């Protein structure tokens, strides 16, 4: 229930605001940038202000700060979603998004600001909807908003019916100091782009634990995903009562289904780092990458970041496979691999030297992540077993799907 | 089919062979692999991950995979035991305090039915102080005798003299290749 | 099918060396489709097992079943899950509609000695969609 | 080709669930 | 790439060579220097901080930095350690109570793994009275002869007389420059 939700800038220079109840004045958005400076300077500084009596939620965008202020005790879960959406119709909308954008589109934004929501209460929030109503370069309001089927545009022809799934894994493992994996999830991530005529209803059907065990197939490889977060336009009903993934695809690319489950699996990229540092004379840097993957699959564009000295300087870097290089942005050096197929074993030997003077203050020790990312890998053994396309017209559709296996918060704790 | 591809490559030479390189920490691992690819006593910091290297020797190129005896390392010996052929263990005779943890990891290592067809080999590291025992008493205390179904060997090197790695090569060449 | 062909033999070798009582990760043909077997595909490959012979009067074992769901997977793509039998005690039956083969005792469920045997029936009579309503939904 | 696995192509249902 | 230019350079002489200053204070580390640079004995205050000075002999500018042996200027080696090619001891033979603090200076020294590639650069200094010790008790006072891994050279020189400074500036030479 915000009072009005404003787009700031860097500066504190508030890049467009459009109020929704009116009862919060505007000027209380110039305090929130010193409030904001106070809370960074000494730690408290936190998403959701607060300005006497008004709460003035804010989130950090790519250039600006979405400042929604609120008076009342207002949904924070509502506002965060209103936010969300909003910089998602934004990014749909421009594909940049800075000041630049901000500034350049102000009467189409002003807009599609009005159009979102009235009264604080969000009313649209489908970017092909919002587009097909609200444009940059005004006709009545789209039917599929006032239709039940907001998700599925109806009247859509298409000369093919080809839909491009994909199989996104996030393998994300907690390797602490000791040498063991605390925090080993693989989230799961099915997202189609279905590009079709007409409004097909999908019938997703895939090799689940808890369908092959109703149906007694219980036997073969199942993917157990402990959480299963279907989309908007996938019926919960269907999939609550016989685990029916029954749902109209949208027009273009979007989430279906985004699996989420432990991981109890060894690692795919095992790691090992030493640390050789000497008293304020040398830096000792004992890498070695093990690929405890499929020697079949292989990780395209492998980056094990190993975080180097602040104050080191002159590197030598002593590897077998793989180019090493040392960015002073990143405070680190990352032993990237265009190609890393499975079981090799890369060897780095890292040495550099330090400043006689001590420092001053102690820098930590971030943990060791890789980015190693094998495509036409299923370590989870999820496989899909059939999309029921169905239209009313009738047509051969013809779906596509790739799985791509990637690491994600697959982070090593340094030593 | 044609095999006189294969008898052309055999008659000048083939064959490469694998081997492995598994200890305790500060075992002279690091440094006999170094001593078997490169030839010298370089100082290097410990092992944290692994260490992969090739050496040939007789016409057969003799990779030895280098492996810490960190505790963060040790499990992570397993990693290197899939398309293994060799397996070869690093013993500190100088540390008795140790003795008994590296005599464990080698049964540990060798009680795993995929390392099987790997023969032993064993290597009396740290083979320049008096306290360093002989090539029976440190089998003895390992129990080597008793592998039965494995090609175990005990041979003393020592890292800074750099004898005795030749007969090892040798030992491991015999075990792996078995042709004329 | 030519490939088909060739790899019955060897499967068939396969299975009946395994008694009747080491790689991570799961690689996937780049382009292969993976869909699960029909009842048309299912009864051709019945038709086909019967015909080459080692498919009728085998020994059924979780091994052997196994090895050959793998091999038909790699020879056509069909998922290994339709080549399931019915609940015991007793002769199980196929659990895909249209599979001609199924598992007869041949003397705990666990213990009991299953043989395959062919079944024309099956194809066109669904006596484990019969016997279990609700695992055929 | 494409980077992180070619697309293959998907079944309708499961044919073996009848 | 092409090495014509560095050829070239090396033809007349391109090596240049490096040096360190270091000893207990009032051993003639700072007249020593004085003499390498200049070679005349002028009195100069105690080196609080440090001396920079280079000397051209050979073809090569053997650059000396002159440290203190006051106790505040003692521990301020460690900052001219680092991108330092040579290490020189200066030793007080007519200290008898110095001598020990200078041996655990240049041991303190040597004890470094950063101070490796500098080779033990001993002079005698004091060498005008007689209570000065010959060329073989100063090292086996100072134990150089057990200092395995370094080139350490006992050299007498005295600073009045300058007798003894090309000696020791050729064996440093030597042992930086291994060419013809
Ligand atoms: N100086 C010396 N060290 C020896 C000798 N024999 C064995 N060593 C040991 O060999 C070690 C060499 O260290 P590394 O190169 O890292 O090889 P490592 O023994 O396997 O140690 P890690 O690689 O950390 O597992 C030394 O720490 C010594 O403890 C010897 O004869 N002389
Ligand atoms: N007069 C004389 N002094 C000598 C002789 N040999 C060594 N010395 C010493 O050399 C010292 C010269 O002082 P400095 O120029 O400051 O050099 P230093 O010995 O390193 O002293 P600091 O620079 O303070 O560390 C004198 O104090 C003497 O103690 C010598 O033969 N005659
Ligand atoms: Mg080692
Ligand atoms: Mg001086």
């Amino acid at each position: 229930s915000a009072s009005a939700v404003y787009v700031l800038d860097l500066k504190g220079k508030v890049l467009i605001c459009r109020n929704y109840r009116g009862d919060v004045d505007m000027s209380e958005v110039e305090h929130f940038m010193p409030i904001l400076m106070e809370k960074e300077e000494e730690g408290m500084l936190s998403p959701i202000l607060a300005h006497g009596g008004v709460r003035f939620m804010w989130i950090k965008h790519n250039n600006l700060y979405l400042v929604a202020t609120s008076k009342k005790n207002a949904c924070v879960s509502l506002v965060f979603s209103f936010l969300y959406k909003v910089v998602q119709v934004f990014s749909e909308y421009f594909k940049e998004l800075e000041e630049e954008s901000i500034r350049d589109n102000f009467v189409i934004i002003y807009e599609l600001l009005d159009e979102l929501m009235d009264f604080g209460y969000p009313q649209t929030t489908d970017s092909k909807i919002l587009q097909e109503y609200i444009t940059q370069e005004a006709p009545r309001p789209p039917a599929t908003v006032t239709n039940a089927v907001s998700w599925r545009s109806e009247g859509i022809k298409y000369r093919k019916n080809e839909v491009f799934l994909d199989v996104i894994e996030a393998v994300n493992l907690l390797v602490s100091a000791n040498g063991n994996v605390l925090r080993s999830e693989i989230v799961g991530s099915i997202k189609m782009r279905v590009f079709l005529s007409g409004m097909p209803e999908l019938r997703l059907g895939l090799n689940d634990k808890v369908l092959f065990d109703n149906t007694g197939r219980g036997k073969s490889k199942s993917v157990e995903l402990e959480d299963v977060k279907f989309h908007q336009c996938v019926r919960l009903s269907r999939f609550e009562n016989d685990r029916t993934i029954s749902f109209i695809p949208p027009d273009g690319e979007f989430e279906l289904m985004s699996y989420r489950l432990n991981t109890h699996v060894k690692p795919l990229i095992w790691i090992e780092s030493v640390i050789e540092k000497h008293s304020h004379s040398r830096i000792e840097y004992m890498v070695k990458a093990k690929s405890q993957f499929k020697r079949r699959s292989t990780a395209n564009n492998v980056e094990i970041h190993i975080p180097v000295p602040n104050d080191a300087d002159s590197p030598k870097f002593k590897t077998t496979v793989g180019s090493v290089k040392w960015v002073p942005e990143n405070s680190e050096i990352v032993w990237s691999v265009k190609s890393f197929p499975g079981g090799k074993e890369y060897l780095m030997r890292a040495h550099f030297g330090l400043p006689s003077v001590e420092a001053e203050d102690k820098e930590g020790k971030p943990p060791i992540s890789v980015k190693f990312e094998i495509p036409y890998f299923t370590t989870s053994g999820i496989q899909v077993r059939y999309l029921k396309i169905i239209e009313k017209s009738g047509y051969q559709a013809l779906p596509w799907v790739r799985y791509i296996t990637q690491n994600g918060d697959y982070q090593l704790r340094t030593q | 089919g044609n095999i006189f591809a294969n008898l052309f490559k055999g008659l000048f030479g083939k064959k490469e062979m694998r081997i492995l390189m598994v200890g305790l920490d500060a075992a002279g691992k690091t440094t006999i692999l170094y001593k078997l690819k490169l030839g010298e006593i370089v100082t290097t910091i410990p092992t944290i991950g692994f260490n992969v290297e090739t050496v040939e020797y007789k016409n057969i190129s003799f990779t030895v995979w280098d492996v810490g005896g960190q505790d963060k390392i040790r499990p992570l010996w397993r990693h290197y035991f899939q398309n293994t052929q060799g397996l070869i263990f690093v013993v500190d005779s100088n540390d008795r305090e140790r003795v008994n943890e590296a005599r464990e990891e080698l049964m540990r290592m060798l009680a795993e039915d995929e390392l099987r067809d790997a023969v032993l080999l064993v290597f009396a590291n740290k083979q320049d102080l008096p306290n360093a025992m002989n090539a029976a008493e440190i089998t003895d205390k390992l129990g080597l005798h008793s592998l039965r179904h494995r090609n175990w060997y005990i041979q003393a090197t020592c890292a800074t003299s750099g004898d005795g790695l030749y007969e090892g090569l040798d030992w491991l060449s015999n075990q792996l290749r078995n042709q004329k | 099918s030519k490939s088909s062909v060739i790899g019955w033999p060897a499967v068939r070798e396969r299975m009946r060396r395994a008694e009747p009582a080491e790689e991570v990760g799961f690689p996937v043909t780049p382009q292969v489709p993976l869909r699960p077997m029909t009842y048309k595909a299912a009864v051709d490959l019945s038709h086909f097992l019967k015909e080459k012979g080692g498919l009728e009067g085998l020994i059924h074992s979780q091994r052997r079943q196994d090895i050959l769901d793998l091999w038909i997977y790699h020879t056509q793509g069909y998922f290994p899950d339709w080549q399931n039998y019915t609940p015991g005690p007793g002769v199980r039956y196929p659990l895909t509609f249209g599979w001609c083969y199924k598992l007869v005792p041949v003397e705990d469920p666990e213990r009991e000695v299953l043989e395959w045997r062919f079944d024309s029936r099956l194809a066109f009579h669904h006596v484990a969609r019969e016997l279990h309503p609700e695992y055929f939904k | 080709d494409r980077k992180g696995g070619s697309y293959s192509q998907a079944a309708g249902s499961d044919s073996a669930q009848s």
